[PDB]
């Protein structure tokens, strides 16, 4: 390493990965609600029929 | 009452028969109560 | 990582990276609230899917009439302010009042024709104006599609 | 304690889009609602908490008592942040909320956040505070809005309610400066809250 | 009475196509119909259904009863169905169009 306080930046690199994967999960579950919506609308028109 | 006229097409030897009625619908009837199966045999007109 | 590494010992000071990390603790706190919210919402949603589709599954099981389709003549889809039909009616402001969605006329083997509002699960791509359909015998709604009928002597050719 | 039903009164102001807690004060409050909710459930699960807002300009119920946090959170999403909490209307609706439940085995507790300068007449609120002691209700006033630039009217009401009771009111003072609102309410009594009997 | 019918079409238990929810028959058939489901991913299919046309000339979709094996269902075979909700009780000898051949058996 360069620094011996780069042992502490291993821990911050670790959070960084977490923070950018939680961004990716918020946009995943909004695309999963958009799929449970078309399937809910698909079955709701049958209820009206 | 009424005793419904059918026409007996054929008998089966398990106490049943297939009637075709002149009113259309066939029926898988049972030969039960006050009947000999020796007075049955193709061409009969029956009381259902 | 493109922040907080040996790339940024060169670029920035490492006490700025000490304070960066305690702001990524603040932002993943906000994001953690927001993910649990969206899980919870999908837990409400899946049981509203289950609710609708169980109904369809009673109708789906036996017995049901077997019929052909006269024609799909349709009616304009529902999204309008005055009617949503293709044939002009008396009076103004309608959309569900006597207005109806797409139309399929089906001809029975009990020998009649019924104008039913067609099932919104069965497409117009699944209806041809001769197509052999199921119809629910208790209340006439196009239940499914089935393949074209063949007489027993034609089955006996095979 | 435990066996306690809590109504949260969330203030909605424009004193809460101000930089006083990271990333904002409104975002701080979100974390706080949840921290409260988990502490009561984890102790005993026969504890439910619901949420009212001061959104609009007359308080609406978002959610009644529930054991599901996911409910409280979903309704907090639904908000108006230009609304204005009025205290006097919010104590009366909360008392009514408390009288709408599925079981009456639960102690009566209100935790009302106050994040605006209070500007409701003192004289009325004396009467509403003494109405609470005759129903066996306690009220935990979290102050972080009124310390900042305003007279301390809420202090006197707390004293009024205090009498020998199963659940007796508490005054918790939370710093307004940045020190994380969520951590500070967690260390203050919220589950180790005593009677006075 | 059991209403005498006649099999016009054996539909197989894989590629049944009774659910058209997540299947086709105007461009498909697959070997499933319910195992392609993403709606909540559940099997809501019965194996083997059959097309009878009645002697009343009314066509209906039927299946098996409580002890009716699907190994017994043969084309052009007459079957008995319930006079109420049509379901196969007892299969029956094929054909009923002959009946003047029983008089030439000697």
């Amino acid at each position: 390493e360069q620094e011996a306080h780069n042992k502490a930046l291993n821990q911050f690199k670790r959070k960084l990965l977490e923070h950018r994967r939680y961004d990716d999960q918020l946009k995943q579950r909004r695309q999963n609600i958009r799929d449970l919506e078309k399937l809910y609308d698909k079955t709701e028109n049958d209820i009206k029929a | 009452n009424p005793l419904s006229i059918g026409t007996l097409e054929e008998i089966i030897d398990d106490d049943h028969a297939i009637v075709t009625s002149p009113t259309m619908p066939d029926y898988y009837v049972s030969i039960l109560s006050f009947v000999d199966k020796e007075l049955l045999e193709p061409g009969c007109s029956v009381l259902l | 990582g493109d922040d907080e590494l040996d790339q940024e010992i060169l670029n920035l000071s490492t006490q700025e990276l000490q304070t960066r990390a305690k702001l990524l603790d603040n932002e993943i706190r906000i994001f953690r609230s927001e993910l649990q919210r969206l899980s919870h919402e999908n837990n409400v949603m899946l049981e509203k899917i289950k609710d609708n589709k169980e109904k369809i599954k009673n109708n789906r099981q036996l017995p049901y009439l077997v019929a052909n389709v006269v024609e799909v003549m349709d009616m304009n889809e529902i999204e309008d302010k005055e009617n949503s039909e293709s044939t002009t009616q008396g009076g103004n402001v309608n959309l569900d009042n006597t207005a109806v969605g797409k139309a399929a006329v089906v001809k029975t083997s009990s020998r009649q024709t019924v104008f039913l509002p067609m099932v919104g699960l069965v497409d117009p791509d699944k209806l041809k104006p001769n197509d052999l359909v199921g119809v629910n015998k208790d209340s006439y709604l196009i239940l499914d599609t089935l393949p074209s009928e063949f007489d027993s002597r034609v089955k006996a050719m095979e | 304690m435990v066996l306690e039903a809590t109504v949260l009164v969330i203030d909605n102001s424009e004193y809460s889009r101000n930089g006083d807690f990271p990333r904002t004060r409104f975002e701080a409050q979100i974390d706080s609602v949840e921290f409260i909710f988990q502490a009561k459930r984890n102790s005993n699960p026969e504890n439910t908490v619901g949420l009212i807002s001061g959104a609009g300009a007359n308080p609406r119920v978002l959610s009644t008592f529930t054991a599901e946090f996911g409910k409280i959170l979903a309704g907090l999403h639904d908000t108006q942040i230009e609304g204005k909490l009025h205290m006097a209307t919010a104590l009366q609706i909360a008392q009514l909320t408390l009288k709408h439940r599925q079981n009456k085995v639960q102690h009566q507790r209100i935790v009302a956040f106050v994040c605006s300068p209070i500007s409701d007449s003192r004289d009325e609120l004396i009467r509403l505070a003494k109405t609470l002691k005759k129903n066996n209700v306690a009220v935990d006033i979290i102050n972080f809005g009124e310390i900042e630039q305003n007279t301390e009217l809420l202090d006197e009401f707390i004293a009024a309610v205090n009498n020998p009771q199963e659940e007796t009111s508490h005054l918790l003072t939370v710093t307004p400066g940045p020190r994380l609102l969520y951590e500070n309410i967690a260390s203050s009594p919220i589950i180790l809250e005593e009677g006075s009997s | 009475p059991l209403q005498v019918a006649r099999c016009t079409k054996i539909i197989k238990g894989n590629g049944e196509s009774d659910e058209t929810t997540t299947d086709n028959n105007n461009s498909g058939n697959s070997n499933s119909n319910s195992n392609q489901q993403s709606t909540d991913a559940d099997e809501d299919d019965e194996d083997a259904k059959y097309v009878i046309n009645l002697k009343q000339i009314a066509k209906f979709v039927v299946g098996l009863g409580e002890r009716v094996s699907p190994t017994d269902i043969e084309e052009g075979m007459r079957v008995g169905v319930d006079r109420s909700k049509y379901n196969i009780e007892l299969p029956l000898p094929p054909r009923i169009d002959p009946s003047v051949t029983m008089m030439t058996v000697e």
